[PDB]
């Protein structure tokens, strides 16, 4: 007999790179004394290849292993490249990498925002628990917003797991997300979350006595450093307020600068740096205070074009010699993804049984009792940014 | 008098009658068979860009009309009293343009543009076609077999919506 016809005989768009076939296997991604091959994985990864589940869920649990033996609140010191939500932007990653230095000889901490928003979340999270693997003591991840049950289940995260792994992969996760710092203290200057300070969280010490193996509740200090904004108005006030209902997440609150001053001061800090909020240039500097000169704020982005539609530009904060360098960055090509990545089997066969099965009903209605969408369809900074404020929210329940 | 023609249905004595004055009314100039020009002479089919498949998948000896045995044959994949195997080797059949019994990436992709028209880059299409097929071809010959289709698609309940009174 022929061998069947090679895969790609009759493709139509030949120059497209075609993904790989086979799942890495165990004895291609760990050598001999059990460490990851990072530059293999990577390889992989960059492909749109794929694992085999169980080095998805070894990968995943030695992170969290490592990051559960790690303070609520670490203590790192200069010089480190600090980068901001990521958001499964696989494809950006690689840049930021490129931009920022290698992980073999650089220091790294990130503020969160892994996963949900791009389809690549679960690359990224495999990637970056390897580099944790590899170096505990030069890279660093905290917890974002989006690595909890809640905001997974709500976004396309869960969806991820279960169409590329599957359910047992997402569990994992969900337990090295409850395994993640929720601060950092850098060069004992600045105090480093995703998203802020809360009416409950006074000194350090309010933040190093949380218990931060759970998930995120629904209000409280956790709650308030995963989800709080400056004000919008942060720096020029009308209200002397320090803290308000934060209309735009549904939950915690906008601070600012006066609450921002008080922290400082109480704690002899410099400034706060964190990330949470998307921005043009990819970072924002917050006024100046009085006392120091320095920002008492910054926000740090590092999700370029985000969400493919806000043309924005990502960075990352390099601090070392005594100067605070912003590194700033543009997206790069990624693959294209169905909506909730259903396959075009799901995605067509709908219309296809609509289509059919109206052609049928039209032709038997040819005769009436003398017997006695016409297309499939798939699922700049002001302007998409006010498109999606629904989508800053804590879902509801 | 001739000679019985001869058939696979689900219908009975009453159905097939009625499925024969279809036939005749449709059959304009009256020949036995039925052309794609007297299918596509009923205005609400002239927008349908599956048409042709529907067709296609009909006309199983292979001469281009469609006669009434197929006919019958065909309308029964759509009986209410089809089983649900039956509904999806008729949606796999629309994917399957060679009929060889597999569905190749290139006919995925022909069918998909078909009724995507310009909604997707021709890239962004190529993609999702290969990443669909690698994921559904358990043993890895390139191609879909119908039941590596089935086990995708199987839970959707399509099959359902697939069905016409006679
Ligand atoms: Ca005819
Ligand atoms: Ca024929
Ligand atoms: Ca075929
Ligand atoms: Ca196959
Ligand atoms: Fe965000
Ligand atoms: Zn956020």
């Amino acid at each position: 007999p022929p061998p069947p016809p090679p895969p790609g005989a009759d493709r139509v768009v030949k120059a497209v790179p075609f993904p790989p076939t086979h799942r890495l296997t165990s004895e291609e991604v760990f050598d001999l004394d059990g460490i990851p091959r990072v530059d293999v994985l990577k390889n992989h990864l960059v492909k749109e290849g794929r694992v085999d589940e169980e080095i998805a869920l070894r990968i995943i649990n030695e992170g969290a292993a490592i990051l559960r033996r790690e303070k609520t609140m670490i203590e790192v010191e200069a010089p480190i490249t600090v980068c901001g939500d990521i958001h499964g932007q696989f494809f950006d990653l690689m840049k930021l990498f490129e931009v920022g230095g290698s992980p073999a000889n650089t220091r790294y901490l990130f503020l969160g925002d892994y996963v949900d928003r791009g389809y690549f979340s679960i690359e990224c999270v495999l990637y970056l628990w390897v580099l944790k693997i590899l170096y505990p003591s030069t890279l660093f991840l905290l917890r974002g917003n989006h690595e909890c049950r809640h905001l997974t289940e709500y976004f396309t995260f869960k969806q991820e797991c279960k169409i590329k792994y599957s359910e047992r992969v997402y569990e994992a996760c969900m337990e090295a997300f409850d395994s993640l710092p929720l601060a950092a203290l850098l060069n004992q200057q600045f105090l480093c979350v995703h998203g802020g300070l809360s009416p409950e969280i006074h000194t350090l010490d309010d933040i190093r006595r949380l218990d931060r193996f759970k998930e995120p509740p629904a209000f409280g200090p956790m709650c308030d450093l995963l989800w709080s904004d400056p004000s919008e108005d942060f720096g020029n006030e009308k209200s002397q307020e320090h803290f308000s209902h934060n209309t735009v997440r549904g939950c915690s609150y906008f601070y600012n600068y006066p609450a921002v001053c008080e922290f400082l001061q109480n704690n002899n800090l410099l400034s706060i740096i964190r990330a949470h909020e998307a921005q043009d240039a990819g970072y924002r500097m917050y006024r100046k205070s009085q006392t120091t000169g320095f920002p008492s704020l910054i926000t740090i982005f590092s999700a370029p074009n985000y969400l493919d539609v806000y043309n924005n530009k990502a960075a990352v904060l390099k601090y070392e010699n005594n100067v605070m360098n912003i590194r700033q960055f543009n997206c790069s090509p990624h693959p294209y993804w169905l909506p909730n990545f259903m396959d075009v089997f799901t995605w067509s066969l709908p219309f296809v049984g609509e289509k059919v099965t109206e052609m049928l009903v039209n032709v038997l209605s040819i005769c009436s009792d003398d017997e006695l969408a016409r297309y499939l369809s798939v699922l700049s900074f002001e302007e998409a940014k006010g498109l999606d404020r629904i989508n800053e929210r804590m879902p509801p329940r | 008098a001739s000679y019985p023609l001869e058939m696979c249905s689900h219908f009975d004595a009453d159905e097939i009658k009625r499925l024969g004055k279809r036939f005749k009314k449709l059959d304009l100039d009256n020949s036995g068979s039925l052309s794609v020009e007297e299918f596509m002479s009923l205005p609400e089919l002239q927008q349908n860009p599956l048409v042709q498949r529907v067709i296609d998948i009909f006309d199983t000896d292979g001469n281009g009309e469609v006669d009434f045995k197929e006919f019958i044959e065909g309308v029964s994949q759509f009986s209410v009293k089809g089983d649900k195997e039956q509904k999806l080797r008729f949606a796999f059949r629309i994917y399957d343009m060679d009929k060889d019994g597999y569905i190749s990436n290139g006919e995925l992709f022909q069918v998909l543009k078909m009724m995507v028209g310009n909604n997707l880059k021709d890239t962004q299409l190529q993609q999702i076609v290969d990443k669909t097929i690698i994921n559904a071809d358990k043993d890895g010959d390139g191609r879909i077999s119908f039941e590596e289709f089935c086990a995708v698609v199987g839970g959707l309940d399509i099959h359902k919506k697939m069905v016409v009174d006679v």
